């Protein structure tokens, strides 16, 4: 809408008011990158026509959206200026991302954490780290949608990889800033016939990019690698590991079990009296409200709640270092074993009949709200 | 536009390399096929007024309902608009027989046809009724050579497959 | 970016003034014809697809130099552009009917509409004629003098909004000339 | 974007004329030197790396003001750019000799080439000298008058292709000047 | 890999469309050229042991310095590596005469040559002395046909232009 | 990410203790071999292109199943990656010798290298042999016991750093195994 | 974390290269400066019980208003929380003296200060009253050396400049 020549909008850096448009598209990154020779060639503004620039912007920025002809007129607004040269293809995907057709299939329907991971998949063509999420999740908290898409397009990572004339694509650069950052990019970017719309939870890179260890599974990276770079290893060897994974990646089998949350349970023969291993760690999940006379009351047996292994980490490591001075004055004993133990009567309250008392011995130590 | 020449020099441009021996091999295909398609161009150019008079009314022979008032054919002059509306397609098939690719057909005749035929309420089935009447009337001894009628049919159904 | 309710607050921001009793009755008059405004833009978007198709074909049927080859609306791609290009003019004027002031289309559609049409090769004089038919069809709907289609409304005056649509449709013609 | 076949259809699109036998015989003669044009593009890209290094060192050895410091081809980065910048000019004339007309390199390489070399500080008078050697080297190959490398062909005349590629190498000479 | 057929089915896939009449047209070019290049392929396969012996020694006739100690060819076995290091290239020229494009020569012999041969200190001027020794020894009466000698030469200097 | 100075603060952050005069003298001894550590990083990156080219050819010359077709170091594309793939291991061990602890290569290069090589088809047991040669060459340089190249130093002990670099080359050994 | 060592390592890693001579020259500065700040660290370690007691109440003498009921200091335990809430700052100043940069100050004490201290309504002016009371009481004969005194003060005002 703005001008027939516009390199940069919104005046974020000071040196874009004097910056020309790029007269030619930018070069490839200068490292070796053995994978990209098997890859198809990148599509730019000045080598290809508008039939395939629109398809690859749908194949990368829109994921695989299946935009119809009456669907997305906001993209048809933004595409009609790109064919007139009124904005570059760098600014065009800023107009695609800020549009509501990108919002009404990736922002409202996916989750809050998954919206950041799809933005690195579409705009930068990779998958972020945890520190890249934690700087991008605050823009969704304090500044909203429009400033968060400005963090990709006005970044220096975009302008060095694509510039103003190159459609976004999966850039294999060989020497990466992290060894995770290759194979988390590859896992985030599968090949053809995959979209983002069915996986309303993505749930697998949402927990590999969540904690900084637990790099993702090898068959989830041998799957979208290119060809004469996967073969003689995907006939039937890892192929059943790929199919088993695809029925788990599809329908979003939540990886509490095998990926993170890793608890050595006891064998089933060890208890056998608290039996029926479907039910073994189930508790009543009770909830009361007690407001007026329209407030419902809880109860819906809970699931097999696991020891969380970090609340047992803050507890028993940060504290309970009451590991100090345990000689406890060994009085030439005969405490007939276990020492100062009160009989501890504890009368169960005499509601006049059918209520009775039992006792039990225990070692007693005075508490820490007891000194004073 | 989208021809066999500009397919193999846009793909060489996108890879950023010289015209290799693969790209020189497709242009050898043009020496064997221009002797099939260029006499299909001048057979079309020497008979173009006949094949729009003989075959533009075949849609009206099929669909006489649109000459009712209140429809896409109201008066005589919109039917005189219609033979101008269909010889452009026969000029574009003549433009694609001489190119060899399908280049002049897309951005001149197809790209945007779903927007102008819906909004101005033209039925696209009566378009391809006139195009498919031209398609099944090909024959070997009268019309053209035996190989030209393969390729002249092969551009007409591309207009059918894109409009439908 | 600016509606009729917030047009008076940037006037009073320049004086650093609290809004007072001298001009809120001018703003309560905008709420008094609130439903009168509200049915009018509904009458615009009712027969909106028949509005642009009659207007650009009326622009063709008086000037058949564009359908001639070398014309700017010759081929099939440019007619689908020209059907779309005038529809953006209808889509942004109808925003200004709901906003009450020519502000949302002034910066979004019209800010940089002139020199795009001279860099592309659009005959601007036929673009005056194409938007002028949409000016006369918009007053025909909201004053209900459309011959072929009559819609039912509550009786009263709508000549105030009939001057409002013509104040928008020459703002388009000023910034394209 | 536009080959020799599609060049005669946009001349015919301005008249809205059917292409017929009054100019198809001019286009069938383009197919008559079909293998002659095809062997000519093969003779250019065969010794293409030796074409650009002999031309750019021929530009250096007649004007050694670039190797002097402050010159434009002084450092090792800029010679690697100048070995690359002269190769793109060779890479796009090999398209236009294959496509039959200078419209493939005209909007791809030559559009935006004048103002880029004057904003970067490329001496345009020596860029004419650099492409004048490749003008003299392309006509030595496709007429097979090259002194240090002789290639085998079927015998005949190829002067009509030699004037074609010489017309392309002054089109780049015009846009940089 | 990068053949004449995988250019036209990838560029049709990049636009997202069917094989049009230009894409079927390029494969008709393969009918006229496979008569020429496949009889250059079987001439190479039946003579590959001779054209790496009396054309692999010619780089050592030109560069006798690299048989010195401290150089790229130290002992007998690295020279026995070296003829295997040449015969893989002539296997790839045999793999690109049979394909039709420069597909199997690019990612199998060329892509990665500038990083291996620089790091292993292998001089690429002594590669192209052996490749261009094979190239100028073609002739029409003895070796192959008059047209296969154009095309077998056309893949060798592509390997020269990639290494230099 | 973590150096040897900032390793002792996260051992003290878990206790919330101030770093005092009971463990600073173990860190002042890290300053005492400050130039001893510094010349050791210089001795590795001095001959680093001859380090990795002798190491990966040493892995080839004992196991010639990779140069056989179907091997992972067969073609010219994969060996250029494998010459690069062992150089990044040298590029990150020399970071951790400079930084003082195996923290820089642990999360950057090693977190995710095992299943990368599994998913790509890299023979992992031949990557053990590829980095075991670089273990024996790095301890030969920083003890100055290389037979083909001796570098000049001030005389003294460097055998504490010889166990230090060897404790990094089994960390790349265990994290790939 | 953000030290002199992980600055020149991460910048060499982002350029993708070995530690050059410029990165080795930065570590030669660490021998010249660890004699100064590691005797600034033990003077903070052996005196941290004193410099949070007589520099934690100096905010309360400056701001006696916040011990009123309804304010950020209500009871004795929040004052007992407050001396813990400054003891972590003197631990992180001690953690930056031993590292050599502003590594442990930023992501442990600074990154997050504009969100906690606004939402929990803790006035940061009474934070920097307690830190700048410590800063202007340094001297060269009593406390430390003359060279530790400029750089013990050079970490305190960075805590002031990031909080204000
Ligand atoms: C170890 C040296 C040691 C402890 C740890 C601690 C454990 C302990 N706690 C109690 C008594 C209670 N704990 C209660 C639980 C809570 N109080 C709260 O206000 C929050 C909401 C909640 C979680 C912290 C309660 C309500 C009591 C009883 C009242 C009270 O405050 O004491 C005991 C006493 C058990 C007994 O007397 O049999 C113990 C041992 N004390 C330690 O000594
Ligand atoms: C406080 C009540 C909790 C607690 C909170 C923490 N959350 C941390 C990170 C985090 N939390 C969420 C969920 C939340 N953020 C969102 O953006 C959305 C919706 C879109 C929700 C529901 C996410 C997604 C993340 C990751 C992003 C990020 O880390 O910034 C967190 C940080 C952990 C750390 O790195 O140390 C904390 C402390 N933790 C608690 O103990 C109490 C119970
Ligand atoms: C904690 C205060 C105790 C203690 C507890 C441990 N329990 C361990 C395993 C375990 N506990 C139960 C019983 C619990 N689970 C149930 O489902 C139900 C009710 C239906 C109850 C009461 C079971 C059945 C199991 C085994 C199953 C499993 O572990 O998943 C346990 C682990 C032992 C180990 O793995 O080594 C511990 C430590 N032990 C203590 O010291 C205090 C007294
Ligand atoms: C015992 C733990 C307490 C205590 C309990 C009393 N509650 C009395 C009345 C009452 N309690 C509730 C809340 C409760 N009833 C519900 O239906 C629900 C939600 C489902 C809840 C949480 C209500 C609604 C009422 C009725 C009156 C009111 O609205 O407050 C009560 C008086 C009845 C009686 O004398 O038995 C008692 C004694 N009070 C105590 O002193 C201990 C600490
Ligand atoms: C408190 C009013 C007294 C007093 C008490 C102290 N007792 C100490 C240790 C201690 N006390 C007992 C006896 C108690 N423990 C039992 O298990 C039983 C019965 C089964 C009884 C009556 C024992 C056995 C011990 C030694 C074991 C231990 O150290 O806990 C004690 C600690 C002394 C020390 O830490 O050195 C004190 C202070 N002392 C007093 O002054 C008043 C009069
Ligand atoms: C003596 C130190 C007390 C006292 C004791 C009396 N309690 C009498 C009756 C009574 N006591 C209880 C509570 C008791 N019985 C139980 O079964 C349980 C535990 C489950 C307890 C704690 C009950 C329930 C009753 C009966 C209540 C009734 O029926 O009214 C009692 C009356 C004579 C007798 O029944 O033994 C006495 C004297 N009363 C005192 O005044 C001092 C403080
Ligand atoms: C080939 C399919 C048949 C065949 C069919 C007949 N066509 C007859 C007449 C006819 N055809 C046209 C249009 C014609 N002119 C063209 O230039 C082209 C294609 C580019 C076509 C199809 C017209 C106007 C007419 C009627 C008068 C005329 O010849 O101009 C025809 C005569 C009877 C009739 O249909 O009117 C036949 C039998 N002819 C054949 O021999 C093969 C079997
Ligand atoms: C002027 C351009 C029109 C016209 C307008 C009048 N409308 C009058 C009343 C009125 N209008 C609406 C429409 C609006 N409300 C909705 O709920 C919706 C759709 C969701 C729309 C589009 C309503 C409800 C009413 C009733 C309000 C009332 O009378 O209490 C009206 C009478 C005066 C007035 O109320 O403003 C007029 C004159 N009438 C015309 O003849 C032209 C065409
Ligand atoms: C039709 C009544 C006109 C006419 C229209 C044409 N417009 C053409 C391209 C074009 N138009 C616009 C403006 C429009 N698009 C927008 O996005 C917005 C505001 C957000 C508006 C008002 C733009 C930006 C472009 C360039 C983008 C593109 O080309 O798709 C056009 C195509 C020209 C051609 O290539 O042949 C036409 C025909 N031109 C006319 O002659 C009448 C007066
Ligand atoms: C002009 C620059 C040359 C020259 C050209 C001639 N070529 C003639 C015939 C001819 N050329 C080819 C080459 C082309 N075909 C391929 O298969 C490939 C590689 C895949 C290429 C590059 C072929 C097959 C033929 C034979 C065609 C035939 O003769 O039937 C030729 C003879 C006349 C003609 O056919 O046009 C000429 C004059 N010859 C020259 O002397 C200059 C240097
Ligand atoms: C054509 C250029 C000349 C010609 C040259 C001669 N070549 C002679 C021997 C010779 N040539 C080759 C290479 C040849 N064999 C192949 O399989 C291929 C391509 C795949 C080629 C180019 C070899 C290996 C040898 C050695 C012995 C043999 O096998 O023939 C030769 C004899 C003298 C000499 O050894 O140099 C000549 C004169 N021959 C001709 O007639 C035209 C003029
Ligand atoms: C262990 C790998 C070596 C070895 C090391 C020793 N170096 C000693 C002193 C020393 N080292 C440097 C190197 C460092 N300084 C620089 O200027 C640069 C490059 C910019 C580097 C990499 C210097 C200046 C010094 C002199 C310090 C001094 O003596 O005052 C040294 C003597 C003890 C010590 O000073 O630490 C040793 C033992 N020497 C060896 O023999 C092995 C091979
Ligand atoms: C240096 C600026 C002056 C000087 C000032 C005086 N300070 C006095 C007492 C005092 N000083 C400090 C802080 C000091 N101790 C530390 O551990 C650190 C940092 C690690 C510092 C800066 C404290 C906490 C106290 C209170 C009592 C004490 O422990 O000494 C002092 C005596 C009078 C008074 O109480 O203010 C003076 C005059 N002393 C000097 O000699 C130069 C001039
Ligand atoms: C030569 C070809 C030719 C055309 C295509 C039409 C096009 C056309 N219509 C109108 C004028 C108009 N056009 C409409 C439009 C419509 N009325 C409806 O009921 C529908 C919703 C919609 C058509 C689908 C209206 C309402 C007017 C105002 C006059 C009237 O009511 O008829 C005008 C004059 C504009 C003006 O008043 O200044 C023109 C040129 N006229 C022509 O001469």
């Amino acid at each position: 809408l703005t001008l027939p020549g516009t390199a940069e909008t919104n005046l974020a850096v000071p040196s874009n008011a004097v910056r020309k448009v790029q007269p030619y598209p930018i070069a490839k990154p200068p490292s070796y990158s053995s994978v990209d020779s098997l890859r198809p060639a990148r599509v730019s503004r000045m080598d290809a026509d508008w039939a395939t620039i629109y398809e690859q912007v749908r194949r990368q920025v829109m994921g695989n959206a299946y935009v119809m002809e009456g669907e997305a007129p906001d993209i048809d607004v933004a595409f009609s200026q790109l064919k007139g040269g009124n904005l570059t293809v760098r600014e065009f995907v800023r107009a695609v991302g800020k549009s509501a057709s990108y919002r009404t299939r990736f922002m409202e329907a996916k989750s809050s954490y998954n919206f950041v991971l799809l933005n690195f998949k579409h705009f930068l063509g990779r998958a972020p780290t945890q520190e890249e999420v934690s700087t991008h999740i605050q823009i969704l908290a304090t500044s909203g949608l429009e400033a968060e898409i400005d963090s990709y397009i006005d970044s220096d990572e975009y302008k060095a990889l694509f510039g103003d004339h190159v459609v976004p694509y999966v850039v294999y650069r060989g020497t990466y800033l992290s060894s995770e950052r290759f194979n988390r990019m590859v896992k985030a970017n599968p090949g053809g016939a995959t979209s983002d719309k069915a996986k309303s939870n993505l749930n697998m890179i949402a927990t590999v990019a969540a904690d900084l260890p637990t790099d993702a599974i090898d068959v989830m990276r041998g799957l979208p690698s290119p060809i004469t770079s996967e073969t003689l290893a995907f006939g039937t060897a890892y192929y059943w590991a790929k199919v088993e994974k695809e029925a788990s990646e599809g329908r979003s089998a939540s990886p509490i079990g095998e990926k993170i949350g890793k608890f050595d349970h006891a064998p089933i023969s060890t208890y056998t009296s608290l039996c029926s291993y479907d039910k073994v760690n189930k508790a009543p999940q009770i909830s009361v409200t007690n407001v007026g006379s329209d407030e419902h009351s809880y109860v819906s047996v809970t699931s097999k709640y696991i020891a969380p292994d970090m609340a047992a980490a803050a507890q028993m490591l940060a504290d309970c270092q009451k590991y100090k001075a345990g000689g406890n004055a060994p009085t030439g004993k005969w405490m007939k074993y276990y020492p100062g133990t009160t009989v501890n009567m504890a009368p169960y309250i005499s509601l006049n009949d059918t209520g009775s008392d039992s006792s039990r011995t225990v070692s007693v130590t005075l508490d820490k709200v007891k000194i004073s | 536009m989208k021809s066999v020449i500009t397919t193999v020099v846009s793909a060489a441009d996108a890879a950023g390399r010289f015209p290799s021996n693969s790209d020189l091999e497709s242009i050898q295909g043009n020496i064997q096929r221009s002797a099939a398609r260029l006499e299909a161009a001048e057979k079309l150019a020497g008979n173009h007024e006949a094949v729009v008079k003989e075959a533009g009314d075949a849609c009206f022979a099929k669909y006489a309902y649109l000459k009712n008032p209140g429809e896409a054919g109201e008066n005589q002059e919109k039917i005189n608009k219609c033979y101008r509306d269909v010889d452009h397609y026969m000029r574009l098939v003549n433009y694609c027989l001489v190119v060899g690719g399908t280049g002049p057909l897309d951005e001149w005749g197809i790209a945007g046809a779903r927007e102008v035929y819906r909004t101005l309420n033209l039925p696209t089935s009566a378009y391809v009724a006139s195009i498919a009447y031209t398609r099944d009337r090909l024959c070997v001894p009268r019309d053209m050579s035996a190989q030209a009628g393969v390729e002249f049919s092969a551009y007409l159904d591309y207009l059918i497959n894109a409009l439908s | 970016m600016l509606d009729a309710f917030s047009r008076v607050v940037v006037n009073s921001d320049a004086k650093a003034a609290y809004v007072g009793g001298s001009d809120l009755q001018a703003l309560k008059s905008f709420i008094a014809d609130g439903n009168k405004r509200l049915d009018a833009v509904n009458s615009i978007v009712s027969n909106a697809s028949c509005m642009v198709s009659d207007a650009v074909s009326g622009m063709i049927c008086e000037n058949p130099g564009l359908i001639s080859p070398g014309g700017n609306c010759y081929t099939n791609r440019r007619m689908a552009a020209c059907l779309r290009d005038g529809e953006i003019i209808l889509r942004y004027v109808s925003y200004a009917l709901l906003a009450g002031d020519a502000s949302v289309l002034e910066d979004r559609c019209l800010n940089g509409l002139k020199e795009t049409y001279i860099a592309l090769g659009v005959p601007t004089n036929s673009s005056i004629r194409a938007v002028s038919i949409m000016k006369a069809q918009a007053v025909a709907f909201i004053t209900n003098t459309a011959t072929e289609r009559k819609m039912s409304f509550a009786a009263g005056d709508c000549t105030s909004l009939a001057s409002e649509v013509a104040s928008y449709f020459d703002r388009v013609g000023a910034a394209i000339s």
